[PDB]
């Protein structure tokens, strides 16, 4: 079963996902639609090709032609932001599903709020120095994080991590945090993050220097 | 009626795998089916197997040689082994079984992270992030394998909470951090601890995040 990989459209406009099969399996047999929300198990949404469970809006509907099926779901809102996936019935009566669709929800652009966090005196003391940088509830995903070091381009020493489109605004955040020993971390002074993205006019950068702070 | 599955979150390759799933509300004999479904990380859902209403057993082709389910009555469970694990077979795992009709939703278990690795179980160290918005959090660092779980104030505090994906270091350890957005006015008189979970290694933490003493 073949379904693309991703869907999207704005707030309150209509989505469909298509499941493509054989004549051996959605040909034959039913089929069944679920929601796979972040961290969640699936939620069937429809069974046997266009009913739904109890508890199931009709927002969601499902349809079935020859070899392929049809999701589809209207009214879309943030809570909609899923991975949704289709599944039947193999030759041998076995269960088999689709690859699965993201479904993204289109809203108007965000522009990152950016927090910086020295390493704590805590953690220095364990001989290293994660340095990390906050962008907070934006859209787009796209965003680029650039690390400077007493104006040195980092490359290579810092990782991302990105959330899923929030369950109440549909935005993202992503928190990048840079690695060093903590003797390079006590090398230098000006530690900086600079963001650059659509809903800002130019690039926003936070920085603070080695020494302005004490734990608490 | 509620389905829990348990085991092991790391297994050695070659070795077994053993998950049992709990089943609460509902009678073990009395179900249409019971079965289990995987999902690697970023993937899609694999169908393993299932155990019939007779006892009667039906598995994957591709995985018929290494896996057993069977039910125990007694205990009202019933369980997966999946023996000769590869890193191929990490994956979420899910019990999930029909009860009541035909087309009742099937209920499904919260799905249980197995990671097969031959690198050993590290508990993580936990380090404040610490601060009209304020941002703080907690970076959870260099722990194996996946997951840790992360609340805020025991579970009140969610809103603007933001808890990101694990990054795997280039060392082979995981490192998360979770975040939290508050009114600024609020960090003189609000107690904030983030409550960490590393289940693998049976580390808890409860780590109180208090502003830094800082002169910029």
């Amino acid at each position: 079963l073949t379904q693309p990989p991703s869907v999207s459209a704005a707030p309150g406009q209509k989505v469909t996902i298509s499941c493509s099969g054989s004549s051996s399996n959605i040909g034959n047999n039913y089929v069944s639609w679920y929601q796979q929300l972040p961290g969640t198990a699936p939620k069937r949404l429809i069974y046997d090709n266009n009913k739904r469970p109890s508890g199931i809006p009709d927002r969601f509907s499902g349809s079935k032609s020859g070899t392929s099926a049809t999701l589809g779901i209207t009214g879309l809102q943030t809570g909609d932001e899923a991975d949704y996936y289709c599944g039947t019935w193999d030759s041998s009566l076995n269960p088999v599903f689709g690859g699965g669709t993201k479904l993204e929800i289109k809203r108007t652009v965000a522009a990152p709020s950016v927090f910086i966090f020295p390493p704590s005196d805590e953690q220095l003391k364990s001989g290293t120095a994660s340095v990390v940088c906050l962008l907070n509830n934006f859209y787009p995903r796209e965003a680029k994080v650039q690390w400077k070091v007493d104006n040195a381009l980092q490359s290579g020493n810092s990782q991302e991590s990105v959330t899923e489109q929030d369950s109440k605004d549909s935005t993202y955040s992503l928190s990048s945090t840079l690695t060093l020993s903590k003797a390079d971390y006590e090398k230098h002074k000006v530690y900086a993050c600079e963001v650059t993205h659509q809903g800002l006019s130019s690039p926003v950068t936070k920085s603070f220097n080695r020494g302005e702070c004490i734990d608490a | 009626v509620q389905l829990q599955e348990s085991g092991p979150g790391l297994v050695k390759p070659s070795e077994t795998l053993s998950l049992t799933c709990a089943v609460s509300g509902y009678s073990i004999s009395s179900g249409y089916y019971w079965g289990w479904i995987r999902q690697p990380p970023g993937k899609g859902l694999e169908w393993i197997g299932s155990i019939y209403h007779s006892g009667s057993t039906y598995y994957n082709p591709s995985l018929k040689s290494r896996v057993t389910i069977s039910v125990d009555t007694s205990k009202n469970q019933f369980s997966l082994k999946l023996s000769s694990v590869t890193a191929a077979d990490t994956a979420v795992y899910y019990c999930a079984g029909l009860t009541q009709s035909s087309h009742n939703d099937a209920n499904w278990g919260q799905g249980t992270l197995v990671t097969v690795s031959s690198a050993s179980t590290k508990g993580p160290s936990v380090f404040p992030l610490a601060p009209g918005t304020a941002a703080l959090g907690c970076l959870v660092k260099d722990y194996f394998p996946e997951p840790v779980t992360v609340s805020w104030n025991s579970g009140a505090l969610t809103s603007g909470v933001h808890t990101f994906p694990a990054v795997l270091q280039s060392s082979g350890l995981y490192s998360l951090s979770s975040v939290v957005t508050v009114p600024s006015s609020s960090l003189g008189t609000q107690t904030y601890i983030c409550n960490v979970n590393h289940k693998p290694s049976n580390t808890k933490v409860d780590k109180k995040v208090e502003p830094k003493s800082c002169l910029a």
